């Protein structure tokens, strides 16, 4: 089963710097990573399909990229409102598996 | 009209069904199946062309008895579309070729 | 009945023997060659098949001089068995056009 | 000249267009999708070449929808024209058994 | 003998001519590509053959351009023989046919 | 020749608890691995084939998991009788091999 790994855990940033989060998968998985957002007490909110895809309704302050093992969430500058924990997911064999989460702190 | 492009033109119709209908059946033939990669549609209908004109890169493939069964019939249905083309088309040049001699 | 008909049906039958029987001899080649993969009987005939339409995903290969012999039978049936039925086929549709334009 | 001759040609020529054309489109549609290799000329001419031949060693495949339906009109291609040169063959040698008979 | 009959077993002949001879060009084509993989000549026949069948499974493909022109040939020739054998058949069967109906 | 390696060599659980045992391949070889109970002075007893399929006569609380390179053998509830060696072994090239074994200690 494809292992991702999401490290660190734990991200410090400051307001309105690039933050970037970083998702591992155990092996090839070519663009089948998808990214969510997860508030306090929130359901996942689908943020980046596909490694780099854009979603409708998400800022575009949101990207992601990389594909193959090493792939990167980024958000340029950060606010207050990404405070947050943030999840990957690949598709690319069954069965689907999340990433363990990275929390955003500002 | 004749019955070599009716033929021809059945076999292209049933044919895009069969790589839909592979599509389909292949996804619910391999999730479930640890490891399997044909499990979306999109690329699923790829793998299904990609099989019924047997060029087989391999980047896809079924790993079920299911989905190896569905991959089969989209081979078969490849092929004898391919078949059926050709076989229309030589008897269209055979006739052609009748009359210009003067039969 | 007619030629094409009974050869194309010998054609298919003969398919699946080869089918069966190259699934069977290709375990028994490649048994004993480390690294080789075509060693169980299902993944075997599911080898031969993807082998006789000429798809060949890669997912499954021979390694030995017997393994890969027993493998260009089974290319050599399915081509033959595909264009056995063509020209079947291309028969039955040159004679109804025969027939529907008077001869 | 005779139909099926001119055909065969025809298709022969618009098949060297398509596998010139699609080499051109694949690296066209696959450039901007992260991990594509069909990226460069040279080698996607090579890929055209045995994807139009059914061959698809899956040393290289497109990745994006553009790159794939480009594909599919090099498999089409490249089956059709295989299936008019049979064709053209067989009314070729139906005739000459014709006359070696004596009509 | 009849036309098609002739044609096939000469293709037959040459097609074997040309794994033979695409096996050591092969060879002497990839020989000094750092990475290449088809350089010695038991498995270049190998490679030949499932190439000419248009099988490809992928376990071996040249890199070099010589060796790709040469796998292109050896495709044609696969290709072209196994269309020349469907219409030698395709021939047979109509004329079988022709005297079955009586003419 | 694929290696299998099963670590660790001794499983030290508690009655009722669920016991994990894990078995890594040396290179992906899908599903193709089988699992092995052997009792003091007992011949082995398949347990699981193909990494998950159930086997007739073999109680529930067994279960297996994976693909790839990455297999684990689940017992839900161990129990005295759960007391043995366990065993991996693959079929997917020759030759077939065995992993070292992992012993189940209560
Ligand atoms: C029950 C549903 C079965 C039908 C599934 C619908 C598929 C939708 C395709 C269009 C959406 C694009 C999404 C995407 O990113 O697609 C490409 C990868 O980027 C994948 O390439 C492909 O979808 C391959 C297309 C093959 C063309 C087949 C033509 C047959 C003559
Ligand atoms: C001497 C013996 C030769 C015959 C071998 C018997 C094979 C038994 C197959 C059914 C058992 C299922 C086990 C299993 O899990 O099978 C699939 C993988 O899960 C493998 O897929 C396959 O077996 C591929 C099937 C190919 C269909 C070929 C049809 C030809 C027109
Ligand atoms: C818009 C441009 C489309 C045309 C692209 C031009 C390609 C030029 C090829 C010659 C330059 C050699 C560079 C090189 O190192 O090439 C080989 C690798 O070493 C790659 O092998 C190939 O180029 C494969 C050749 C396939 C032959 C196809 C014949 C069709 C019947
Ligand atoms: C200029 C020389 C060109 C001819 C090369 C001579 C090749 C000799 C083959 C026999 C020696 C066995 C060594 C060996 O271990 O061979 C197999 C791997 O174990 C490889 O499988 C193969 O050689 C594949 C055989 C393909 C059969 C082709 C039949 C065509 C209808
Ligand atoms: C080959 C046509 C039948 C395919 C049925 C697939 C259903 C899969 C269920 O697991
Ligand atoms: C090609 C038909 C003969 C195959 C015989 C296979 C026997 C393998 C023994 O090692
Ligand atoms: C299939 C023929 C049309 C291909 C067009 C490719 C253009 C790619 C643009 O992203
Ligand atoms: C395609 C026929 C000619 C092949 C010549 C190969 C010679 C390779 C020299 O590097
Ligand atoms: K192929
Ligand atoms: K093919
Ligand atoms: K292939
Ligand atoms: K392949
Ligand atoms: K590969
Ligand atoms: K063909």
């Amino acid at each position: 089963d494809i292992l991702l790994t999401q490290s660190p855990a734990i991200l410090s940033v400051s307001p309105g710097e690039r933050v970037s989060f970083s998702c591992r998968a155990s092996q090839s998985i070519g663009t089948d990573i998808h990214w969510y957002q997860q508030r306090t007490n929130g359901s996942p909110r689908l943020l980046i399909k596909y490694a780099s895809e854009s979603i409708s309704g998400i800022p575009s302050r949101f990207s992601g990229s990389g594909s193959g093992t090493d792939f990167t969430l980024s958000i340029n500058s950060v606010e207050s409102e990404d405070i947050a924990n943030y999840y990957c997911q690949q598709s690319n064999r069954w069965p689907f598996t999340f990433g363990s989460g990275t929390k955003l702190e500002i | 009209s004749a019955l070599h492009w009716r033929a021809a033109g059945a076999a292209t119709v049933l044919l895009v069904i069969v790589l839909l209908a592979g599509s389909y059946l292949a996804v619910l033939a391999e999730r479930g199946a640890p490891g399997a990669q044909l499990i979306t549609y999109p690329r699923a209908l790829w793998w299904s062309v990609e099989t019924a004109t047997t060029v087989g890169y391999g980047d896809l493939a079924p790993v079920t008895l299911w989905g190896r069964c569905v991959a089969v019939v989209v081979m078969v249905a490849g092929i004898t579309s391919a078949g059926l083309v050709t076989a229309a088309l030589a008897t269209w040049f055979v006739g052609r070729e009748q009359e210009r001699r003067g039969h």
